[PDB]
């Protein structure tokens, strides 16, 4: 019996996030399991002799399993990410655990209720834009729902508004308009 | 702290120099699959621990494929495999 994920996240990395996901879920330990891997995940960003230390196929699993408790004796990681990270590199799949900590940072948005959010616009903008498109943004929420924005500037698509959600998408933009009005123009007679 | 820790875990490890060596992860049927050699061309001439030779004839993302010169029971994995630096000449 595995408790059902919020999200369905595909692959073999994805196995191992719902497994992690599924222990942490029957424990109490779903906010403490995502700080460390978090913070594990930033560790290895912050010292890339550490990832390619833990990819490198050569070296045995057991300097791989004692350099992973080293630096997670550091994190005080206590039973569920020490376990997880033993399998780990018990298979060989410790070359993608960048892969299941995204993975697992995806069901845990997902947990939360978190939609993502990307508007795309020509130039930045803010108090009277930012306000009206928080408003504008938090209409399409259902209750129990949080808002993940991230602004993105393009001079390719002239002006308007480009914005996505977390499957739907509009292109309310001014490049695209005229493109199919010229294209209009084009095939009219 | 994080430094020494830092130092710590890797002073576990050997240190080796993957952009000009590397090991062996696989061999069978004279191809040679090594880990390391980061800026090895093409084409290009190795050296084995047991001073065999090699091209270099695939450079994969994960590993170099490698033709061995010669019986590759003298060979296994986990053996240090040098760039010559050149591509072969007669």
């Amino acid at each position: 019996q595995l408790v059902k994920a919020p999200i369905q996240v595909f692959g073999i990395e994805g196995r191992y996030a719902t497994a992690l996901y599924s222990a942490a879920v029957k424990q109490k330990k779903l906010e403490a399991v995502e700080k460390d891997l978090v913070q594990l995940n930033a560790s290895l960003k912050k010292f890339p002799r550490l990832g390619e230390l833990l990819k490198n196929p050569t070296l045995s699993r057991q300097l791989k399993k004692d350099a992973i408790g080293s630096m997670l004796k550091e994190q005080k990681a206590v039973d569920l990410t020490s376990n997880f990270l033993d399998l780990l590199t018990e298979n060989n799949r410790l070359k993608m655990v960048d892969g299941v900590i995204n993975a697992f940072k995806t069901i845990m948005a997902a947990h939360r209720g978190e939609v993502i959010c990307e508007v795309t616009s020509a130039k930045p903008l803010d108090e009277a834009a930012r306000k009206d498109l928080e408003v504008a943004l938090k209409g399409f929420l259902k209750p129990g729902q949080n808002i993940k924005l991230t602004l993105k500037t393009d001079p390719a698509i002239i002006g308007g508004l480009v914005v996505s959600i977390g499957d739907r998408f509009v292109d309310m933009s001014i490049g695209t308009k005229i493109k199919r009005y010229t294209a209009a123009l084009k095939t009219a007679v | 702290i994080s430094a020494v820790l830092e130092e710590k875990i890797l002073g576990a490890a050997p240190k080796e120099n993957l952009e000009e060596t590397g090991r062996v992860l696989s061999i069978g049927d004279g191809i040679a699959r090594v880990y390391g050699l980061k800026n090895i061309q093409a084409e290009e001439m190795v050296e084995f621990s047991s001073g065999l030779k090699g091209m270099a004839l695939n450079l994969e993302p994960d590993n170099v494929g490698i033709v061995v010169f010669g019986n590759d029971k003298h060979i296994k994995e986990g053996d240090i495999v040098k760039r010559t630096g050149a591509i072969v000449d007669v």
